[PDB]
């Protein structure tokens, strides 16, 4: 997976 | 004081970085995600539900002699993907690198979505973004570096990522080895919570500098470089094969294919991401389409600076009263 870390 | 941690690719792919902290008392060590993208500091533990974890190592509170409840204190929160964890919050110790805080607020996931419990590798999630960005309530905590800071040093900490290999992430000192040249410093805006900067412009391969402001976040925790879609469509026009697909959720482009390199300014000084640290491999297994490590933000809201990126610089955090970014090649 690919990581994305807060919106 | 200081700190300095090896910080280790979970995969071949360098999708993500974990880093070793030791918790409490006797240490428990668990490998953490650092993250300048969010401010939590959470862990999975003995509270989180069985079913949700598959190999992780856990923080088991009891097991502390220096862990107390934080009473009535819980948290929630989300990434950029979706994925999400929640829970409640102790205090303990908390090292990193030699570097040790007390009472550092440690929030226990009760429940982790399925994206976590899918990765044995990462044990929780460290973040470096500001302390405004903490979901902690009723009463919002600290960050690690902001509990750190006064104990530091110089207000720092810093990133060197590797690309297939260990980096090193340092607090409270810049370690003038770790990089070639000069460090160029960019002005930061908090006011979004993040390490908010402002690039000078692009260049794809040898191709002429287009000066042109980029406003983005420095995201560890966040894989790929994700642009504006003027600057992503330029780079893939010039890669044979590329295209943006749809069905996969991005640029791909042949495996066969040599991609070019992408340059990005700080101030007028350029960091260069060799091309091999574009491509991000099959898409599946035996694939001939390989996915792209260059795209585009438009569906977001922000540009990522993310390790794609980070990993071609030496990065400073510079967490003194008025923030600042400092970039250095390597």
């Amino acid at each position: 997976s690919l990581f994305h870390x807060t919106p | 004081s200081t700190g300095s941690a090896t910080t280790t690719p979970i995969d071949s792919l360098d999708d993500a970085y974990i880093t070793p902290v030791q918790i409490g008392t006797p240490a428990q060590t668990l490998n953490l995600d650092f993250d300048t993208g969010s401010s939590d500091l959470w862990v999975f533990s003995s509270e989180t539900t069985a079913s949700e974890v598959d190999g992780q190592t856990i923080y088991t509170p009891s097991k502390s002699t220096t862990a107390k409840l934080l009473s009535g204190a819980t948290w929630s929160i989300s990434y950029g993907d979706g994925s999400s964890s929640s829970g409640d919050v102790y205090t303990d110790t908390v090292s990193v690198g030699g570097l040790t805080v007390t009472g550092q607020a440690v929030e226990s996931a009760k429940k982790v979505s399925s994206s976590f419990t899918e990765d044995s590798t990462i044990d929780g999630l460290l973040g470096l973004a500001f302390s405004t960005l903490n979901t902690v309530s009723p009463t919002q905590q600290k960050t690690f570096f902001d509990n750190a800071k006064a104990s530091l040093d110089s207000p720092v900490f810093t990133a060197d990522l590797g690309y297939h290999a260990p980096g090193t992430y340092n607090f409270g000192f810049i370690d003038t080895t770790a990089y070639t040249g000069s460090i160029t410093y960019t002005a930061v805006s908090t006011k979004q919570g993040f390490w908010e900067w402002t690039s000078t412009g692009y260049a794809v391969g040898s191709g002429t500098f287009k000066s042109t402001s980029i406003d983005g976040i420095a995201d560890t925790g966040t894989t790929l470089l994700y642009l504006p879609a003027t600057v992503v469509s330029a780079y893939w026009a010039q890669v044979s094969g590329a295209k943006s697909s749809s069905s996969v959720g991005g640029y791909v482009f042949p495996c066969s294919a040599t991609l070019p390199s992408f340059t990005f300014g700080v101030g007028s000084a350029r960091i260069v991401i060799p091309g091999d640290y574009i491509d991000f491999g099959p898409i599946s297994t035996g694939s001939s389409s390989c996915f792209g490590g260059i795209q585009s933000s438009a569906g977001i809201g922000i540009n990522i600076f993310g390790d794609v990126a980070l990993k071609a610089a030496f990065v400073v955090f510079n967490g003194a009263t008025t923030p600042t970014l400092g970039f250095a090649s390597k």
